[PDB]
């Protein structure tokens, strides 16, 4: 029956939900889509914590403190007005700053049982998503009636009920047999997974701590594991720890679940636009050194390399993939790969473009062998199946790839990038499992002289060292060199020094600058690095441009002088060439956002790919 | 929960307020009330 | 480690460490307590007092992260003392771990990744140069390491950050170490008629990434023998044990958890960017020093084996601000260029010893 | 009758980053022995649960498991053992047949966004139509069945021409050198998870019987995995004797086959034999062997570049004076045609003979000066 | 660290050198040892003590020990015309200790 | 020493030093425990002040009947024609929002590896702590 403190605690999230109207109206989005879409929405909305200190600082830390007493009276308050604005049940989400309550696996104690907490970590294994019986409807053939029975559990209300066991109906009140019927029955779908502290936040040589938390329904395929993830939900203790006769079993119930990005990580990196940035954007286009602005903003610190600033950015945009109806697949993605002295900076450009792009992992060498690369197979406890976990180039896809170190591989895992690099699949064949996987990844890498140093007097087969087929799958061979002189000597130095002393905005000199981890969340003067994100993230989703009957002439002219010509080239020419001019003509029409390429980037691709062999 | 709880309109703290200020304030038309306690306190009266 | 440290100080310490900073000659109290059981070896001793405070720290707005430490390379004959002054570097260091190329006896020297006994999931076990962050890694028996270990020093000593790609887990991590290595030279000892490159067992390329490279060289004559043997045999007596304890007790030396108290102050209170005057100096400098070389190997064919390069550059820039912090300072004025340009040549430019750098 | 089968994902249908998922089918009655190992198929079926079979420890509430009933198979391919000449296969190949060029037609018809190599197609379908098997007496066999090898530079397209043979044939399977090793080639010793039984499961030779297999980087493979290639090859049988195992697999299979010049390129300077690192005794067998080769030459480069230029403008081939047939009608063409067994008489046997004579007599002084990968031998004859 | 094939327990253990804590370890065949021991070797004789980081233990332990050992010249033979670092395969980093 | 215990030290104070070379995961432990009965609805409360133990339980029968408090509580345990209230065998659920916890741990303590019996494993025990004393070691300390 009905409880005054429920109705007071309702009332006052009712007169909550009024003042702050930014929320009435996100709810009728949701009922306005399901109706005149008829991929149907879930019935959620969220709320800021913030909000809520404002308004009342005493219901707020109800939430905080005792959220199994202020919970159901806000989601009943919010059901109410879905009911009232309509011409199933709703639920919340958290977010805003919690304070305290943002733990991690190894600082949630038992003093915070039974409050709402943030827990960080790294996602280590999902289930199998299962249905759930709620409802089960029967039919009677000596009486021509339908009948119906409810079930429930312990992990679907935040407070303690009375155990109700009912049993599944397979008879009648006089004794008549029923049929079921699965497809008048309702299910609900269930997972669980388990979280871990992420290993750049634990110490080291110390074993690690781990946390279970229990989706149900719409927030039951969210995330993968080998993940970073922050979820908000209650720690709940269930049963009785052995005194009906190790402690209670506690988990995380999750209401929130988000992904987060971090640097070489599977979770790509999103950002909302506003139309305020998207002017900015668009206007940017119109004047005709766009190339020369991005391009010097890349990295501006390193001195010079002017070129790989552009082939830079160049791969970061990249052309388009193409599929006939015969079944054919054309490649679209550009790799580079440079060659140069042991101090020209060539780990700090790599590592830029590692905390640029969306979506990038790193290798060094040797250091990624055999399967660490492709795939590996493993066993499922509960099910006994032989599974596929993924190597470096099957979760990097539609990213990049940073190497360094190229030359340290062994022809083992060569012969294995030779199929990454052009037919962009992975065949494996082992006991058991035969079966082909994505891997659509762009290459950066980086390698050293055979002789130390650069040898003039040597031809290129000489230094390099490396097979005209791996070669061939390069797009770009860079080589660079420092000549050792005094005019550039001076211009490095004075920059360099220029550099080594810098106030970051609002420090006393002499005070230490403060080091943070960068944890990202998921949805001629320089331009700023945040912005140039933006500016990519735009140019890849919407400009897909086209081939024009102009630009096949320049190109097919270049391609046959380049190989009825008799200079010595630092690159093999194939058809591979043929292919690498148009993927960096259409670069150059993502980079203008023009709906189709044109002459004057197929001669900008042309001079590029000209500097870069002779 | 399993005991519930309603809302009546009624105050006993405001009511115990009311009942002080009549005893300590009631002079029939000393305090009488009154008097009759100043007897209580001397052993001369039992109700 | 870099968990279980104390970042708050006490009053008393605190007026005793800048009563202590306006200690008139500082500098040469320090270089006296810094092993003062080694007989020589000044130019050594102090280019430890300037790694142990190590650069200042730069995070730019390029995304690009210029790293501060000193990293130096003890060269040599057998029997110089260079292994007993990484022995002392340990303990003199608040965070420090000695180790020898090919790891310890059960443990590595690189991040090794295992799954875990338990549960079967990806943990660190290991690893000196991230069990040592923050801190000094002394490499003993650097001539004798493998590949695969070399390839991840290399990225460690750089960008201060050690990557990991398997199966299952990929992550980067922070490794913020100060690298002191110690080799033996091939053939026995050192032949003055061959370059120091085919001096070493190893790569010529690994000599670039160092800031300062000390070659000792085990010079025979008669009277050093007797004031070594002097030395040794009253340290044996018991002498050393009083003239320590004696003016230990007249401000002529720090004592062993007293300094290291100090470096970890220093280390945790200041960063020092230098003086615009001073600039162009050590810019004039470097290029006058890259002249000559470019003279010299354009007189001949074959290259340097000791080569200047930009990382050189960097290592003056650096040391000069690791001789400002003592000073406590902000700025540094024109003698830390000073010295740090004389410490450099003490150091690395006895690459006179190299065969197409004579002249 | 009840049999239990495992479904698996498409590739392109596996979101970015994930991995493919899987699905239990279950069969009764007269549709038994309708599916098979590796094939893409659309099946008809009713959704029903089962009991759970987890752990209890991990229970909340009435959990279930799902399967699949079945009730009709489609197969996006149609085998060939099935044809049954019905009166629409006979409309549509009398239309074939009534416009000619047959063998041209269909010569073309393989990957027409490839250009040129009219030759090597011409022998593709050749290899995808086969011979005719003879079971001489005392119950000895003769293969009836042609294996080719490629050779070449890179960038020639040779990966493409196996990834579109292996899309043409109705079991036919791609593979790659060393991602395919061991038991991934012969079989495997498993426990069946629903008879309890011990089983061999299939490698790749063995999912491709009665079909094409098609290998690439046939020069990095390890020795083991060259000599099965070696048996199956010259008698179509895999011998296995390992712990656990003493058996001899049925694999009636037809290789095609693609690798590189030992040296990236082919230096004619060196021998021909020097410049390819198999065996010559395994290049022996291969009935005809195709060297791909890239000298420049200014003319032909302008009409390769305009072909593959125009390609990536249009998704279509640039011959407007030409039909591609469709998959399908290739198929129902090859099978009514494997449906024939012809033979021969004895004029034609003078002819094979005489040809022979000359061949044997002009391959001598060819192997003499080192210039030829072989020297004429009796299976030459049996692969004319 | 291992297993405790009685108790089924996981236990440190240290090696001879840590067990014989000012004592002596005695080496047999000082010549064939894997790579391994002589990396415990070298380190136990130049810093005198035995680092471990293994399965969440991070420690280091005290080999204050006299060494003796015994080895077989290289062939079978001693060589006198050369000298002894070329008629044994052991490095001077460790005949120098 | 580890070694030198025997049955004289069993319900006495000892000191001990050693090498920490496991930890286990903190568990959860009652302090205040508020109860219900599923049938009658009759509530109490425990209080735990000894966690030593490594014990309180649950009452096993409705305490309702041998608390006979009210008038008319022992007037609504009877009813239903002719028969007894039985309650059940064990009808006490735990409510959880109403009840309070502290964490508990598990250590191995070793002898020091060096001053071992030669040949033979070394020896440990099992200690447990609570409250104020945990996460204050890790592995690897003496
Ligand atoms: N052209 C350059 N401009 C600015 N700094 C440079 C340049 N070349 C090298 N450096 C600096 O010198 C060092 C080069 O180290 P590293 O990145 O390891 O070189 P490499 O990768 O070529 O071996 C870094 O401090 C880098 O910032
Ligand atoms: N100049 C010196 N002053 C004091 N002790 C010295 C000196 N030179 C050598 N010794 C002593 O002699 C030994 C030299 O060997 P060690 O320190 O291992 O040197 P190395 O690094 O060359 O192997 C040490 O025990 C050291 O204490
Ligand atoms: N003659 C050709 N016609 C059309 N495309 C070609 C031709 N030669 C090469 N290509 C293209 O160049 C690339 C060659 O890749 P691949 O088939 O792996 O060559 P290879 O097998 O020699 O290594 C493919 O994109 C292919 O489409
Ligand atoms: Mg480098
Ligand atoms: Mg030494
Ligand atoms: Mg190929
Ligand atoms: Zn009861």
């Amino acid at each position: 029956a009905p409880d005054a403190v429920f109705g007071d605690r309702v009332r006052r999230f009712q007169e909550f939900l009024d003042t702050f109207t930014s929320y009435r109206d996100s709810v009728r989005s949701i009922q306005v889509y399901n109706s005149n879409n008829a991929n149907i929405l879930p019935h959620r909305i969220i709320i800021s914590l913030d909000d809520l200190r404002e308004f009342d600082r005493s219901f707020w830390s109800g939430i905080l403190v005792e959220p199994a007493y202020f919970i159901p009276p806000a989601e009943k308050a919010l059901t109410d007005l879905a009911d009232s604005m309509d011409d199933h049940p709703w639920k919340l989400s958290f977010k805003g700053s919690f304070g305290a309550h943002a733990l991690s696996p190894r600082t949630l104690t038992a003093q915070h049982l039974n409050k709402l907490v943030s827990v960080e970590g790294i996602v280590t294994k999902t289930s199998l998503v299962r249905p759930k019986l709620i409802r089960s409807v029967h039919y009677a053939a000596k009486t021509g009636r339908f009948h119906y029975r409810d079930y429930t559990d312990a992990t679907t209300t935040l407070t303690t009920r009375i155990p109700t066991p009912a049993i599944y109906p397979t008879e009648d009140t006089e004794g008549n047999k029923l049929t079921t019927e699965y497809g008048y029955s309702t299910f609900i779908d269930h997972q669980r997974i388990t979280v871990q502290e992420m290993p750049e936040m634990a110490p080291a040589g110390q074993l690690p701590r781990s946390i279970d938390v229990i989706l149900d329904d719409d927030l039951v395929d969210k995330t993968k594991p080998g993940d970073r993830v922050n979820v908000v939900g209650v720690f709940k203790s269930l049963g009785a720890g052995g005194m009906n006769q190790i402690g209670f079993k506690t988990l995380i119930l999750g209401n929130t679940v988000y992904p987060l990005h971090a640097r070489s990580t599977g979770v790509a990196a999103r950002q909302m636009l506003t139309d305020f940035d998207i002017r900015n954007i668009n206007k940017l286009s119109k004047k005709k050194d766009i190339f020369d602005i991005l391009s010097q903003s890349l990295a501006p610190s390193i001195y010079g390399h002017d070129h790989i600033k552009k082939a830079i950015l160049l791969m970061l945009m990249g052309g388009v993939e193409k599929n006939l109806e015969n079944g054919s697949h054309l490649r679209g993605d550009i790799n580079i790969l440079m060659v140069g002295d042991p101090s020209t900076a060539k780990s700090q450009l790599l590592r830029f473009v590692l905390n640029t792009a969306s979506l990038a992992i790193a290798t060094t060498g040797r250091g990624s062998s055999g399967v660490g690369l492709t795939a590996a197979v493993t066993t499922d406890r509960e099910t006994g199946e032989r599974r596929l976990e993924a190597g470096a180039m099957v979760l990097a896809d539609r990213g990049v790839v940073c190497i360094d170190e190229f030359d340290k591989m062994t022809d083992v895992d060569r012969v294995a990038i030779h199929e990454v690099m052009e037919q962009q699949t992975v065949t494996i064949a082992k006991a058991g499992i035969h079966t082909t996987l994505n891997a659509r990844c762009s290459v950066i890498a980086a390698a050293n002289p055979v002789f130390g140093q650069y040898d003039v007097n040597r031809d290129p087969h000489q230094n390099i060292a490396l097979p005209d087929s791996l070669l061939s799958r390069f797009d770009l061979l860079f080589v660079v060199t420092d000549d050792i002189n005094e005019i550039r000597d001076r211009s490095i130095s004075e920059h360099v020094l220029r550099t080594h002393r810098y106030l970051p905005p609002g420090y006393l000199e002499g005070e230490p600058v403060r080091e943070r981890l960068n944890l990202s969340l998921a949805v001629p003067k320089l331009v700023t690095i945040p912005f140039l994100r933006k500016y990519v993230q735009y140019a890849k989703e919407r400009v897909i441009p086209q081939l024009t009957q102009e630009a096949i002439n320049v190109i097919v002219k270049n391609y046959t002088d380049l190989r009825n010509d008799d200079n010595t080239k630092k690159s093999p020419i194939t058809a591979r060439t043929l292919e690498t001019l148009i993927r960096l003509a259409t670069a150059h029409a993502k980079v203008r956002l023009s709906k189709t390429v044109n002459k004057v980037d197929a001669k900008v691709a042309a001079n590029l790919l000209r500097f870069a062999l002779l | 929960a399993a005991l519930p709880s309603i809302q009546l309109p009624v105050d006993y703290n405001n009511l115990f307020n009311e009942i002080t200020d009549f005893l300590v304030t009631f002079k029939q038309d000393g305090p009488k009330y009154m008097a009759m306690l100043q007897k209580v306190a001397n052993r001369e009266l039992n109700s | 480690s870099i968990w279980n440290s104390v970042t708050m100080f006490t009053e008393e310490e605190e007026e005793e460490f800048l009563q202590l900073s306006r200690n008139p000659k500082l500098y040469e109290i320090l270089t006296n307590s810094i092993a003062p059981s080694i007989f020589g070896n000044e130019d050594i001793k102090k280019a430890i007092v300037c790694l142990l405070m190590g650069g200042s720290k730069k995070i730019l707005p390029d995304g690009m992260r210029l790293r501060g430490d000193i990293n130096v390379l003890l060269l040599g004959d057998p029997g110089t003392a260079k292994s007993q002054l990484l022995k002392f570097v340990e303990k003199v260091s608040p965070i420090a771990v000695y180790t020898s190329g090919k790891g310890s006896s059960a443990a590595g020297l690189t991040a090794s990744v295992q799954r875990d006994p338990m549960t079967r999931e990806f943990y660190l076990e290991g690893g000196a140069m991230v069990l040592a962050d923050g801190g000094v890694v002394c490499i003993d028996e650097f001539d004798k390491m493998r590949d695969e270990d070399r390839v991840a020093i290399h990225e460690a000593m750089e960008q201060q950050t050690i990557s990991i790609a398997k199966a299952g887990i990929t992550t980067v991590l922070n490794s913020r170490t100060s690298v002191l290595a110690a080799a033996n030279p091939i053939y026995g000892r050192y032949d003055d008629l061959k370059s120091p490159g085919d001096n070493i067992d190893f790569q010529t390329t690994i000599l670039s990434r160092f800031d300062m490279i000390f070659i000792v060289k085990d010079d025979h004559n008669e009277e050093r023998d007797i004031s070594i043997a002097n030395h040794v045999i009253n340290i044996h007596t018991g002498n050393a044990n009083a003239m320590q304890n004696q003016q230990e007790e007249n401000g002529s030396e720090i004592s062993i958890e007293k300094m290291k108290r100090y470096i970890t102050y220093c280390r945790l209170k200041c960063a020092p960017r230098l003086s615009p005057q001073a600039a162009e100096k050590l810019s004039s400098n470097f290029v006058t020093i890259r002249k000559q070389l470019l003279i010299n190997e354009l007189e001949s064919t074959e290259r340097s084996s000791i080569p200047i390069t930009i990382r050189q550059l960097e290592a003056i820039i650096r040391i000069t601000e690791s001789l400002a912090k003592l000073e406590l300072s902000p700025i540094a004025q024109e003698r830390h260029v000073d010295e740090a340009i004389r410490l450099f040549q003490a150091s690395t430019m006895d690459a006179a010893s190299q065969d197409p750098i004579g002249g | 009758a009840f049999q239990e089968c495992k479904i698996q994902e498409l590739s392109q249908q596996v979101p970015v980053g994930h991995i493919p998922r899987s699905l239990n089918i279950h069969v009764n009655g007269t549709l038994v022995r309708s599916l098979s190992p590796g094939d893409i198929v659309d099946v008809t079926g009713i959704f029903l649960p089962a009991p759970y079979t987890g752990f209890k420890a991990l229970k909340a509430g009435l959990l279930t498991e799902t399967y699949l009933e079945a009730q009709f198979v489609r197969q996006h391919k149609k085998k060939f053992a099935s044809f049954s000449l019905t009166s629409d296969v006979e409309e549509r190949v009398m239309e074939l047949i009534t416009s000619g060029d047959v063998y041209n037609r269909l010569a073309k018809s393989i990957a027409p966004e490839i250009y040129g190599n009219l030759d090597v197609k011409k022998a593709l379908l050749l290899l995808l139509v086969g011979g005719v098997d003879k079971r001489v007496g005392d119950g000895m066999k003769i293969r009836g069945d042609i294996n080719v090898c490629l050779m070449g530079d890179p960038g020639v397209a040779k990966s493409q021409l196996l990834k579109a043979i292996c899309k043409i044939s109705p079991r036919g399977v791609y593979t790659t050198g060393k991602g395919s090793s061991g038991v991934g080639l012969t079989a495997a010793v498993m426990k069946d998870p629903v008879t309890d039984e011990m089983i061999l499961e299939g490698g790749a030779l063995v999912l491709a019987d009665n079909g094409i297999c098609c290998i690439d980087e046939f020069d990095k493979m390890d020795e083991s995995d060259r000599t099965a290639i070696h048996e199956v090859m010259e008698q179509q049988t895999i011998s296995i004797s390992k712990a656990g195992i003493n058996t001899t697999l049925n694999a009636r299979t037809s290789i095609l086959a693609a690798a590189n010049p030992l040296y990236g390129r082919y230096n004619p300077r060196l021998s021909p034999l020097d410049n390819i690192n198999l065996p010559a005794a395994l290049l022996s067998r291969f009935d005809i062997l195709f060297l791909m080769l890239d000298i420049p030459s200014r003319d032909d480069d302008e009409k390769l570049a305009e072909h593959v230029t125009y390609v990536h403008m249009h998704n279509k081939q640039p011959d407007l004076d030409f039909t591609p047939v469709e998959p399908s009608k290739m198929r129902e063409y090859i099978a009514y045609a494997k449906t024939k067994r012809p033979v021969m008489s004895e004029a034609v046997n003078d002819y094979v003979v005489q040809a022979y004579i000359r061949l044997r007599q002009d391959s001598k002084r060819e192997m003499d000066s080192k210039f030829s990968f072989g020297q004429a031998t009796p299976r030459t004859l049996l692969g004319i | 660290v291992r297993k405790d094939p009685i108790t089924k327990e996981w236990t440190l253990e240290g090696g001879a050198l840590v067990l014989a804590d000012k004592g002596v370890c005695l080496i047999d065949e000082f010549d064939k040892m894997n790579d391994q021991d002589r990396t415990s070797i070298h380190e136990a004789m130049e810093q005198q003590s035995i680092s471990i980081s293994k399965a969440g233990i991070v420690t280091t332990l005290q080999a204050r020990c006299s060494i003796i050992a015994a080895a077989n010249p290289n062939g079978g033979r001693y060589n006198s015309t050369l000298p002894l670092a070329q008629n044994v395969s052991l490095t001077e980093p460790i005949l120098s200790r | 020493p580890l070694r030198d215990l025997d049955s004289e030290h069993v319900s006495k104070i000892v000191r001990l030093s050693g090498i920490i070379i496991s930890t286990s995961v903190l568990s959860s432990r009652a302090t205040y425990l508020s109860i219900m009965c599923r049938n009658c609805r009759h509530t109490t409360s425990i209080t735990i002040n000894n966690f030593n133990s490594i014990t309180v339980s649950l009452p096993r029968s409705c305490l309702s009947t041998i608390e006979s408090e009210s008038s008319m509580a022992n007037e609504s345990n009877i009813g239903d024609e002719s028969t007894k209230k039985n309650c059940g065998p064990d009808p006490y659920i735990i409510i959880h929002e109403s009840s309070k916890f502290i964490d508990q741990q598990f250590l191995k303590l070793q002898e020091i590896p060096e001053l071992v019996p030669v040949g033979e494993m070394p020896r440990n025990l099992t200690m447990t702590c609570d409250r104020y004393l945990t996460n204050k070691v890790i592995p690897g300390t003496r």
